[PDB]
């Protein structure tokens, strides 16, 4: 067992070196040059931040509550790279009896993260704004848990490794036209600053930019696919990268393009209008293997 | 001789115009490509749930013809 540590170090890398990527594509948007100063193409500055924030930046805790605080961090890291172990991929890192329920489970508890920070401080002014923050995050996941059933209802159980199978020629995005652009919608809900924002607190942004690159993989799962091949593994990694790398270019399209929604209309956007949509086709998405033949 | 700021207009830059106009989607054409494409989806999927339904009576098969397990 030495592939945890090939899927934590890899990964962390890949939420520091998101820091080059989230402000050059961001950049080019705003027509304004990103990284360029600190490597050949601003390489060396995403370590740099590491060095820049862990060793040297010191802590002023407003009153440090004996074990809170010092284990926020805990909860926020740690949710975010468990969410890691049940992904299928080519191949799964110890597959569990049911894949989806796990995934939907650790985003429930990754609430938490943002709950225990508002308890942190003893002032009552930064707790009315961290439950308003718990809100954007708790609503939303309403929702995600019915529109992962309806995709699931269509064809497959809830192991992850079936849902690759059942994609052989066609994508998911077809037949769930507007699903998709829900998934689009509902993910940016969890932190991700695009339509709807509120030491350790360097550890809270390695935490929620590795969210924003889960969110891009699981939808590449669920929706899109294209080919398998069990016998060429080759083949299947190069077109997984590239297919979740171009729903990264649409997380960071909305942070840019887009203004915040307003906190009591994210409420009339979901809840009144988007939980009629998704029950609607829910409804709808019950009929489906009865109408015609369609059970795994 | 006098050497001053010389006036130039030429074109005049066009003084409001209109840049903002419909393109591509018309109104009623989006909808029989939208719900267009959901009648495609549906009929292409539930072929393949019958081709698995080949392969499930075939698993279960497996069960039935292993006795001596």
């Amino acid at each position: 067992m030495i592939n945890i540590l090939m899927l934590i170090i890899p990964i962390l890398l890949a939420v520091a070196f998101l820091t080059l990527v989230e402000r050059k594509v961001l950049g080019y948007m705003q027509l304004r040059k990103g990284p360029n100063v600190v490597g050949p193409y601003g390489l060396l500055q995403p370590i740099a931040d590491a060095i820049k924030l862990f060793i040297k930046e010191p802590l002023r805790p407003a009153t440090s509550s004996a074990s809170m605080f010092i284990l926020a961090p805990i909860m926020a890291l740690g949710l975010a790279l468990t969410m890691w172990i049940p992904l299928p991929m080519p191949y799964p890192l110890i597959n569990m009896n049911l894949g989806v329920l796990f995934m939907l489970a650790m985003s429930s508890l990754a609430v938490y993260s943002i709950l225990w920070s508002g308890w942190a401080s003893n002032s009552k002014y930064a707790l009315i704004g961290a439950l308003r923050a718990v809100a954007q995050t708790i609503s939303y996941e309403v929702t995600l848990a019915i529109i992962l059933l309806s995709v699931l209802l269509m064809s497959g159980s809830f192991t992850l490794s079936t849902l690759i199978t059942t994609q052989e020629q066609m994508w998911l995005i077809l037949p769930a036209w507007p699903l998709a652009m829900m998934w689009f919608i509902s993910t940016l809900a969890e932190t991700n600053r695009a339509p709807f924002d509120l030491g350790p607190f360097a550890l809270f942004f390695m935490a929620e930019y590795a969210n924003i690159i889960m969110m891009n993989i699981f939808t590449a799962i669920l929706f899109l696919g294209t080919s398998h091949n069990p016998h060429m593994p080759e083949l299947y990694t190069i077109n997984f990268t590239i297919k979740s790398l171009l729903l990264t270019m649409s997380f960071l399209w909305i942070r840019a393009s887009y203004p915040r929604f307003r906190y009591d209309q994210l409420m009339h956007l979901l809840w009144k209008n988007f939980l009629p949509l998704t029950l609607a086709l829910c409804m709808w998405h019950v009929s489906l293997p009865i109408l015609t033949s369609g059970i795994p | 001789x006098x050497x001053x700021x010389x006036x130039x207009x030429x074109x005049x830059x066009x003084x409001x115009x209109x840049x903002x106009x419909x393109x591509x989607x018309x109104g009623y054409s989006m909808f029989a490509v939208g719900i267009g494409a959901l009648l495609f989806g549906y009929w292409s999927m539930m072929k393949w749930n019958r081709e698995r339904r080949r392969l499930q009576i075939e698993d279960f098969e497996a069960r039935i013809a292993l006795m001596p397990l």
